[PDB]
RNA sequence: UAAGGUGAUAUGAACCGUUAUAACCGGCGAUUUCCGAAUGGGGAAACCCAGUGUGUUUCGACACACUAUCAUUAACUGAAUCCAUAGGUUAAUGAGGCGAACCGGGGGAACUGAAACAUCUAAGUACCCCGAGGAAAAGAAAUCAACCGAGAUUCCCCCAG
RNA sequence: AGGGUGACAGCCCCGUACACAAAAAUGCACAUGCUGUGAGCUCGAUGAGUAGGGCGGGACACGUGGUAUCCUGUCUGAAUA
RNA sequence: UUUUGUAUAAUGGGUCAGCGACUUAUAUUCUGUAGCAAGGUUAACCGAAUAGGGGAGCCGAAGGGAAACCGAGUCUUAACUGGGCGUUAAGUUGCAGGGUAUAGACCCGAAACCCGGUGAUCUAGCCAUGGGCAGGUUGAAGGUUGGGUAACACUAACUGGAGGACCGAACCGACUAAUGUUGAAAAAUUAGCGGAUGACUUGUGGCUGGGGGUGAAAGGCCAAUCAAACCGGGAGAUAGCU
RNA sequence: GUUUAUUAAAAACACAGCACUGUGCAAACACGAAAGUGGACGUAUACGGUGUGACGCCUGCCCGGUGCCGGAAGGUUAAUU
RNA sequence: UGAGCCUUGAUGUGUAGGAUAGGUGGGAGGCUUUGAAGUGUGGACGCCAGUCUGCAUGGAGCCGACCUUGAAAUACCACCCUUUAAUGUUUGAUGUUCUAACGUUGACCCGUAAUCCGGGUUGCGGACAGUGUCUGGUGGGUAGUUUGACUGGGGCGGUCU
RNA sequence: GCUUGACUGCGAGCGUGACGGCGCGAGCAGGUGCGAAAGCAGGUCAUAGUGAUCCGGUGGUUCUGAAUGGAAGGGCCAUC
């Protein structure tokens, strides 16, 4: 599914509006991307789908630390 | 994104300094390679502990070449056995253990390797000089009056 | 507890019992086929077909037990690839499905009303879905107030159509 | 109270008020015991891709309106008693 | 009943019996009636439970002005001879009733819109796997021979057995006519008619699902239902109409 | 040959053939929020779409409009800043 | 190939003049042997007067109160304003090249006696492509709807204050 | 010929309209013009020459100003 292993942003839904205000129902969806992320805790690359931010994330607090966070979520990376 | 750096980089920097790389650079290539590590309020004290761990164990020893180099003024007066013939000119040599073991009198360490001896080896009753190995930047002071036997 | 009893249509038959194992009532127990989450594999539900391990046999064949999936943890093992890791096998623990309403969350109509209609309305209603519990959610001020002070949340009546 | 009994029963019957009762199992309360969880003091510490912002949406009675406040899909991004 | 007007040949009713339509809740106003009265009354809740307590509140006793503000006056204007609204009138809470409002709102009744399901045992198309086409005809290519060219070209005979080929049964279909039209039958029967080795037909099973399918295309067919199926729900949709 | 099962079998649909156009393969295109699947285990002598509709003689003038293709100095022009 | 900016090297012709006076202070001489001053001349700038610069050999000298002059010497120091050359350097466009993201419905290896999947090695592309958010355009492909009344029936026409 | 009464605030009372509204209006206050003065003048001989409300805009006005001082916005007056 487009939910991200980091973050968890997932699909949400909201509404087109045009000049006229009408209203339909759309989705926005996150910036997910198949990434492959340097694990040197590990000796290993681990690839991860995630959104921009979690990429943001994962510079800021270290993929070591966010992996912790994710096998503490099930979350099977 | 500021990261160090682990190694020399070409157009960016040297050995260890806080620089500011995109992050896709440091992300997809520096950090993969062992080319870098950002500062992480760890690595400002933990790979710069190799600046730090360095300084833990390189601060106090800047002292230490000055007073393993300061008392070899305190005599300025040593004799040493060697054969020496006419014109106040040598027989034999001047090795580096002549001077090493003749010196032990005066206290303090003394070694044949940190003393250094010129290529020359002062085949002379006169004045010709010498230099102590104490720190290998900082030079030493030796000169022996070798004794004319 | 008892002189009456063997459920009903429902009579009859053959019997039990009457001073305490008749029946009846209650508690703990026992048995509890097959299907069905159905779980050994399959399948047109109540059927078909196994495997392993024991113990039985007159050597024709019998009886019982275990054998799903997923998750977690563990042990053993184990690639490409030296390490390792994926992956494999087993054990143990737990879940699975059903169920009225209430609850919380994820999605979300239109008729209709506006005397037409699109903003708006209907309505976050109906409906679908996930999950839980005896209630759930919420909850101990980064709240209000007005220079006086109140002192978490929830529900009721006012404030006020 | 009621329900029955060959028509309408306080006294025919079952019952009702009232008084009593459990081998066995169990509930909710109490007391008490084993096992695990930690108070009390003292000094420290005070939740960052967060708050806030831009874009698009939603929620707040409040339809972007002069619109505070909450949530956030996207891009950003502090101070830290 | 509906109408200007109905014996009307305008509507409705075969008959009887039974059922079948102005309700309920809350707000609001007017009337009546009762209580108290410049005061009336409590709500939730407490409970000494239809008591009593609770006066938080609501209405009323003052209005004018957009408002600050003023106040039996106020606003207006620089100010009124003035003018507008007001002062000179008891209200309030129950009970009953008449109206209004929100709710299905007097009852019945649409076509339809939307949500979620059920359906390809009919039919349409496709997929796979099996089957069926009596009998009779025509006689393509090619082949062979004779004939003919320097050799190819070529022409009778035999052979051969092609074809969305011919006639015609099973089988598949349905052009005409009659019958029947509360039928034997919610599409048939009778006589004739078309195709009948193919783009054929048929059995078994399977796939496609509703703004979707499938369609050699008729808006045809998708279980006697199709310009958006069926069932359930929104739902007592709405109905200025009958 | 096909068709309005149940009032229309036809001059309608289809048809071989013709042309135009798209499509270089992870093809266009289509079903699918997606994964994927068809196209096709095919590859421009192929595939999809459109129109015409055996065969024969042929298919004339017009690119102003609308689309399609291409071109690009200038003008107009969104978010952003 | 566009621009800011630590900081320095160039920019200062009312004219008096020895001839190219932003300015206050710090001060009386700054540089010249990690080379003075004299020559050719480098590509700059220029009021047509020379300012400063690259280099060659060079080897003991150009530079004030100077008298004048509203101003006293680029003699040194120093913050600083008109001007204008450069790069460590910030982000702009284009072009080229790269690889490490990303892609791969190329080959090969393992998982695995598997045309899925994943991992691995490799090649090919490669900051493109592709996707998210935002944005302009297109958009009966789809949806929701509108499309008036009077009227000697309706429609056409005419009319509507 | 001179001028700005095509004035400002009000308005007894009438008229005409279902209402919204429209119209006529002496006289009062203030200030003006014409005229020696009486007086006349609140547009044009009259009756057509127009558009509700909403939403805004502009100017004026310290009416209001969500702790308070301001401001925003709102109100009120004039006009689009
Ligand atoms: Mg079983
Ligand atoms: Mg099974
Ligand atoms: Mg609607
Ligand atoms: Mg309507
Ligand atoms: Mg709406
Ligand atoms: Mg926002
Ligand atoms: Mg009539
Ligand atoms: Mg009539
Ligand atoms: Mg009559
Ligand atoms: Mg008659
Ligand atoms: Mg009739
Ligand atoms: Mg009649
Ligand atoms: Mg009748
Ligand atoms: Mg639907
Ligand atoms: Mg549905
Ligand atoms: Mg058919
Ligand atoms: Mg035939
Ligand atoms: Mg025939
Ligand atoms: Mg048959
Ligand atoms: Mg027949
Ligand atoms: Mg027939
Ligand atoms: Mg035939
Ligand atoms: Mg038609
Ligand atoms: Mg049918
Ligand atoms: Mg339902
Ligand atoms: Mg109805
Ligand atoms: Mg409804
Ligand atoms: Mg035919
Ligand atoms: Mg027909
Ligand atoms: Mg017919
Ligand atoms: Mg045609
Ligand atoms: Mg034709
Ligand atoms: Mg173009
Ligand atoms: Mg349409
Ligand atoms: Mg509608
Ligand atoms: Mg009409
Ligand atoms: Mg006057
Ligand atoms: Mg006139
Ligand atoms: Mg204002
Ligand atoms: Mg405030
Ligand atoms: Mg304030």
């Amino acid at each position: 599914s487009r939910v991200c292993q980091v973050t968890g942003k997932r699909p949400v839904t909201g509404n087109n509006r045009s000049h006229a205000l009408n209203a339909t129902k759309r989705r926005f969806l996150p910036n997910l991307h198949s990434h492959r992320f340097w694990v040197e805790s590990e000796k290993r690359f681990v690839t991860l789908r995630v959104s921009a931010k979690g990429m943001r994330v994962i510079d800021k607090k270290g993929i070591d630390t966010v992996l912790a966070e994710l096998r503490a979520r099930g979350e099977k990376y | 994104m500021q990261v160090i750096l682990l190694d020399k980089v070409a157009n960016l920097g040297s050995l260890g300094d806080q620089v500011n790389v995109k992050a896709g650079y440091a992300r997809n290539f520096l950090v993969p390679q062992g080319k870098a590590v950002p500062a992480t309020k760890k690595n400002i004290e933990f790979f710069e502990a190799r600046r730090a761990e360095l300084e833990a164990k390189l601060a106090e020893v800047l002292a230490a070449a000055n007073a393993r180099a300061e008392k070899i003024n305190a005599l300025e007066t040593v004799t040493i056995a060697s054969k020496a013939g006419d014109e106040g000119k040598l027989f034999g040599s001047i090795g580096t253990r002549d001077i090493a073991d003749a010196v032990t009198a005066a206290g303090v360490e003394v070694a044949k390797s940190e003393v250094r001896l010129p290529n020359g080896v002062l085949r002379t009753t006169g004045e010709h000089e010498v230099s102590f190995q104490v720190h290998s930047e900082v030079f030493a002071k030796v000169i022996v009056n070798v004794v004319a036997e």
